[PDB]
């Protein structure tokens, strides 16, 4: 019975929770493949963005909100670095969290 | 231990809410799998 | 047979039962003639004998 | 299954108890008293294991709703155990409330305060309130009066508690109930388990209860008091039979009702219905539907059905009983010594130990004396092989399939499936009846199941089937126009017929 | 869009990513390896 | 008991009809709201009012139903209650729950409900029609057979027939025929249709 | 499809009230009426309800069986789809002394 | 005592649902949620249910479906679940394909 | 005293299980088996295992 809901959590059949996330991120094990495949990326770039096809999501998704945030993360987080995950400033948690 | 489980619920005389997959399969109800996560609706006009 | 094709599972009645006079039956049994105008013609043909029974004739 | 005889109506919830004999006396169709089955030409003993109104048999009809060895779906009858007998699938749980039995002030062997403490949390336990369970605890404010002010203050917490997280929405009114509220009752109950067997010197009066002993045959043993025993008891080993054991235990879960309820209920009792102790009692056993305790047939000569056999030596034993009890009352009691209720008293050990063993040997043919091979009994059925469950629940064997050989090519696609001929004309699929596949399922009925493609049978409006078997040109070649008639039945117009056409590659196989 | 879809069992695919692979370790090459490895 | 063994009460009909208007005959119409949940067919996908006529209302008219107590006569106002319970009560489009299995649908609606629903015990009139040695045979408002046994006839009427190609006679002399007055002792409903068992005595 | 609509799927009856599938009969009809689906377990004797005292009797609510006792109520029914085993394993549960109680909905 | 119980249902039931302006899901059309689009409106067009599309000479109950959901014509609903009894309503029309 | 001649039934049991066991199986050799094509096609058979 364990599953990923549809508010992105992993959870049995009977409710109870066992992740918050399916690897930590909720990336499917098939859609991986060239996911960080840069080069072959924008090789193709034409290609690839006429399968996606931006213009269509246009109204339907927040193109901001969640950029404005990883750009806090990344800046707290070269901030707080070089020092031991029990230094940690907790101060801003990942962007797939909030 | 199909027979003890069994002690199990009578003993304490579970509510066994047909939710575990392995618990519909006895009954039949569709399971909570991909497409019984969600349900169907009919859009029907001339309702007013 | 009854099947559940034309026949609810369950049906309750939300308020209680109340009682109503002649005058009202009428222009019910008129409402409902008027709107059905396949086996619905044989009972309002039931009907309409029962509507000219409150009026007085045959 | 079809397309068209859905229904709205659905279980929510499933739910496990014990039979009373009232719901048990009142549904039975018919007692059952007689061994044999059949009489001297083949025909159901009245009173018999295969009485008609438990389900038709041979050729006769259900007396008791009137329908024939296809539609009836059997109704379960019952037999009467002429004596009270431990069910031997809680035998233990039974043991267990036994021993910390207080056989004097009819309490728990162990403290009442203490008892009332668990009962709180288990009831805390059925919403959630893991908390609030522990925290019931850290109270002891400040004889005897002082106790009733303790047993009262952790109370009106307890509850009050409840409200607390009733008002908002920590819990319903049916319960909170996850894997974990589950874990904290679980061990604190077996907690409370230990407690109970624990205390030998009564705390609620201060009495020693000589101890009980068991056998695997579910047989309850008294074994006398010790010397420190009967002089603490007056300054305040034999076999007893099972109902001296239900009276006992009885009046003890009418006392201590208060936490058996938190005790057997996972979840707050809605129903308010008392627990009592007969539960763990069986005096009339649910004798099954006839058409399940159908016999064999080894192609030929028949094969008895070996539950039935079972249930006939529970008759038999069942009888000499009431043979055994009417004798009983011939002994005058003038003539009965003090010496021969001894005789007697073995006569009676006699009766509840065979009935009580042959009940098992039906429910668990483990806790069953041997014969030599044993008679599979209810447990040794529910596990059949896998398990009646994965063997045919979980592992069902299905109509529309076929296993064949496979062999290679290249020419097909790879998304495509090689369809032998031999097949395709017995595998049909139920389609739709309408005007888009009229056209097709027309011509199909036409060629009919010997000329692929086609189809071999039709389904009208009213769901009868129609089998386009020996059937030729003509016969199909009219059936087929009265593809769309019109509805006899006002009821079912809405429903078209559906034909059974052979499978086309216009189809999908697994 | 390389999201993964609400819905899927991946439990279930789990047991199978493990009691799949765990067929070529039916052979032999310190510690404890395969098939037992697995049982504890 | 408890309060179980005490509620088979909730059965004595709970709708007294009066004997008034003076006419002296039992006032019985009555309009009773109730729910209804039913199946549509794929057909009426567009029809929805229709369809629930055409299959499950209409099939009622002029019929016993067990569960309203009495006999259907018609119907008025059928509302639908809508499946997202956040829409205006307007939008001529409302969903509503589709069956797994098949393409069918259910849901629950409002629909007002006139019945005459005679208790045993009131009292009518009714037209004569037939007349044996035994049975009066009447018909009230001209749809609803009714039948009155022989030993529930006054035990002083009296019975007679003719010859030229039967008929009673009342306590006097005067053959009865037509309007007569009697009062429901029995309703028997399991049958085809509806049926009378009535009286005339003390 | 593969286990149900093609292995045992059947069709049943069950008492809304106590949530049964094992009691659920046919009513024995007078010639003449059709057969009705009752709950043994629920429904009482005609002759142990008149023993309840001042209102009247009911025709609908009557219900006759096979062997010729009259009964009363139990009349609350419907219909549902499971697969045929479970039946059996009721019963044989209850054999034990086990009842399964289906809440059964919509209520 | 009915309209007491019908009160409490109809009430609770409302609660449950999520307004269509708190949605906080994905807005792309699911695996499970296509794969039965089809199938259960493809039941009903092959039950005589309307046909809001062009069959151009169709014999699959299908394939229909399939023309239909293409032209965004499937009149359909679903009804998404939080694992909590809590969900919100999305139709067919509004969702994005694919 | 009448309980010095009074039987116990573990003995009286072996003696009545006897004879039913047979008036069974006699009783089941005298007997047709008819098949019911449970409304289907299929075939109501008359077993008690099938082991798979
Ligand atoms: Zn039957
Ligand atoms: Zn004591
Ligand atoms: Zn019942």
């Amino acid at each position: 019975g364990v599953h990923v809901s549809y508010d992105n959590s992993i959870r049995d059949a009977d409710g109870t929770l066992v992740q918050f996330m399916y690897g930590g991120d909720a990336i499917d094990i098939t859609k991986e493949s060239h996911m960080t495949q840069f080069e072959f990326c924008l090789d193709n770039y034409y290609a690839l963005l006429k399968k996606y096809n931006p213009s269509a999501l246009i109204e339907h998704l927040d193109v901001e909100s969640a950029l404005k945030y990883s750009k806090k993360t990344l800046k707290y987080r070269k901030k707080h670095s070089k020092e031991p995950h029990y230094k940690q400033s907790v101060k801003y948690d990942p962007v797939l969290a909030k | 231990t199909t027979c003890q489980f069994l002690t199990k619920a009578v003993l304490d005389n579970e509510r066994e809410q047909l939710d575990s997959p392995s618990a519909r399969i006895v009954v039949g109800k569709l399971n909570n799998v991909g497409t019984g996560s969600f349900d169907v609706l009919a859009k029907v006009p001339n309702a007013a | 047979t009854a099947t559940t094709l034309n026949t609810p599972v369950v049906i309750h009645a939300t308020q209680l039962p109340q009682h109503v006079s002649t005058d009202e039956v009428l222009q019910f049994l008129e409402s409902f003639i008027d709107e059905k105008e396949t086996n619905l013609s044989s009972s309002i043909s039931q009907l309409k004998r029962i509507q000219r029974d409150f009026k007085g004739l045959p | 299954m079809d397309i068209s005889k859905p229904v709205g109506s659905e279980i929510t919830s499933v739910d496990f108890g014990i039979l009373t004999a009232k719901e048990i006396r009142n549904l039975s169709a018919k007692q059952i008293t007689n061994p044999t089955v059949l009489d001297n030409l083949g025909h159901p003993v009245s009173g018999g294991l295969y009485d008609l109104a438990l389900g038709a048999f041979l050729r006769n009809l259900c007396s008791t709703c009137g329908l024939d060895e296809k539609f009836c779906p059997g109704h379960q009858g019952h037999i009467e155990l002429p004596v009270p007998c431990y069910n031997p699938l809680f035998f233990n749980q039974l043991y267990i409330y036994l021993r910390a039995s207080c056989l004097f002030c009819h309490h728990f062997r162990l403290k009442s305060v203490e008892v009332h403490r668990y009962a709180c949390k288990l009831r805390l336990l059925q919403y959630g309130l893991i908390d609030e369970s522990y925290k019931l605890d850290e109270i002891t404010l400040g004889s005897s009066t002082l106790l009733n002010e303790l047993k009262s203050k952790r109370s009106e917490y307890v509850d009050m508690a409840i409200a607390k997280a009733l008002s908002d929405g920590r819990t319903t009114e049916r319960g909170s109930f996850t894997a974990t509220v589950n874990d904290e009752r679980k061990k604190l109950v077996h907690e409370f388990h230990k407690k109970l067997l624990s205390r030998g010197k009564c705390d609620n009066c201060g009495m020693f209860s000589p101890k009980f002993r068991k056998d695997g045959f579910t047989k309850i043993f008294e074994t006398a008091l010790n010397e420190k025993q009967i002089t603490n008891n007056r300054v305040k080993s034999t076999y007893i039979l099972s109902t001296e054991v239900k009276n006992i235990l009885d009046t003890v879960f009418r006392k201590e009702q208060c936490v058996l309820q938190y005790v057997f209920h996972s979840r707050p009792n809605l129903s308010r219905k008392l627990v009592k102790a007969d539960s763990f009692f069986m005096d009339v056993l649910v004798v099954p539907p006839t058409r399940f305790r159908l016999p064999s047939k080894l192609g030929e000569e028949v094969h008895e059905n070996s539950q039935n056999q079972l249930l006939s030596k529970v008759l038999t034993t069942s009888l000499l009983i009431r043979d055994l009890n009417d004798d009983l009352s011939k002994l005058q009691k003038d003539k009965v010594s003090l010496e021969d209720r001894r005789v007697i008293f073995s006569r009676l050990m006699n009766a509840f130990v065979t009935i009580q063993n042959d009940v098992n040997a039906f429910i668990d043919s483990t806790k069953a004396q041997g014969r030599t091979v044993p008679i599979p009994g209810v447990k040794q059925a529910l596990e059949k092989k896998e398990g009646l469950f994965r063997k045919h629940m979980m592992g069902k064997r299905v109509n529309y399939a076929a296993r064949s050989v496979i062999s290679p090519d290249p020419n097909i696609e790879t998304n495509e499936i090689g369809v032998p001929p031999v097949f395709a004309v017995k595998l049909t699929y139920p389609e739709p009846v309408t005007a888009y596949n009229i056209a097709e399922l027309r011509q199909a009925v036409i060629n009919g199941p010997d000329k692929w493609p086609g189809a071999t049978q039709i389904q009208n409006e009213d769901g009868s089937l129609v089998s386009l078997i020996g059937m030729s040109v003509e016969q199909r070649k009219a059936l087929a126009n009265q593809l769309l008639t019109p509805s006899s039945n006002v009821s079912t117009h809405t429903l078209n017929k559906k034909v059974y056409r052979h499978i086309k590659n216009r189809d999908v196989v697994l | 869009r390389s999201l993964i879809n609400p819905g899927e069992a991946v439990g279930i695919i789990a047991s199978q990513s493990v009691g799949e692979p765990s067929t070529q370790m039916t052979l032999n090459t310190n510690v404890t390896l395969g098939i037992p490895r697995l049982r504890e | 008991n408890r309060e179980t063994a005490r509620f088979i009460k909730k059965h004595k009909k709970q709708v007294t009809n009066p004997i008034d208007e003076k006419n002296g005959t039992s006032n019985c119409i009555v309009r009773v709201p109730i729910a209804l949940y039913v199946s549509l067919a794929p057909m009426y996908l567009e029809n929805p009012l229709q369809g629930v006529m055409k299959q499950h209302l209409n099939p009622l008219v002029m019929k016993y139903n067990n569960k309203v107590g009495g006999v259907v006569l018609g119907y008025e106002g059928l509302k639908i209650l809508d499946a997202d319970p956040l829409s205006k009560e307007d939008t001529s489009e409302k969903l509503i729950k589709i069956t797994p299995d098949t393409p069918f649908g259910f849901t629950w609606c409002h629909v007002n409900l006139y019945v005459w629903q005679p208790q045993v015990g009131d009292v009518l009139e009714g037209y004569i029609f037939i007349q044996s040695a035994s049975h009066i045979g009447l018909l009230i408002h001209d749809a609803f057979n009714a039948s009155i046994k022989k030993n529930n006839i006054p035990v002083d009427w009296t019975f007679v027939h003719n010859d030229v190609e039967g008929h009673w006679v009342d306590s006097n002399g005067e053959p009865i025929d037509g309007k007569l007055r009697f009062t429901v002792r029995n309703v028997h409903t399991t049958g085809r249709v509806v049926s009378v068992d009535g009286t005339l005595i003390s | 499809d593969r286990l149900l609509n093609s292995s045992d799927y059947t069709q049943a009856s069950v008492c809304r009230e106590c949530g049964s599938i094992l009691t659920t009969q046919q009513s024995v009809p007078r010639i003449g009426s059709i057969s009705t689906v009752c709950c043994r377990r629920c429904s009482m004797r005609f002759e142990d309800a008149k023993k309840l005292l001042k209102i009247f009797i009911d025709d609908s609510q009557i219900w006759e069986d096979g062997q010729g006792n009259k009964f009363v109520g139990g009349n609350e029914t419907t219909t549902v789809a499971i697969p045929f085993v479970l039946k059996y394993l009721d019963s044989e549960l209850s054999a034990m002394g086990i009842r399964l109680r289906y809440n059964v909905e919509p209520k | 005592d009915f309209q007491q119980h019908e009160q409490i249902r109809r009430k609770t039931l409302k609660e449950k649902a999520i307004p269509k302006d708190q949605r906080a899901t994905t807005p792309y059309m699911t695996k499970y949620e296509r794969a039965r689009i089809l199938g259960t409106r493809a039941l009903q067009i092959s039950m005589n249910a309307p046909v809001f599309v062009d069959l151009e000479g169709e014999t699959d109950p299908l394939r229909i479906a399939m023309k239909e959901l293409a032209e965004k014509k499937i009149p359909l609903v679903i009804r998404r679940y939080l694992p909590d009894g809590s969900f919100e309503d999305w139709s067919v029309e509004e969702l994005i394909v694919d | 005293s009448q309980a010095e001649s009074l039987p116990i039934v573990s003995n009286k049991k072996i003696v009545f299980d006897d004879e039913v066991s047979i008036e069974n199986k006699e009783s089941h050799k005298e007997l047709d088996l008819p098949e019911v094509k449970e409304d289907n096609g299929s075939e109501i058979v008359y077993e008690e295992n099938t082991s798979e």
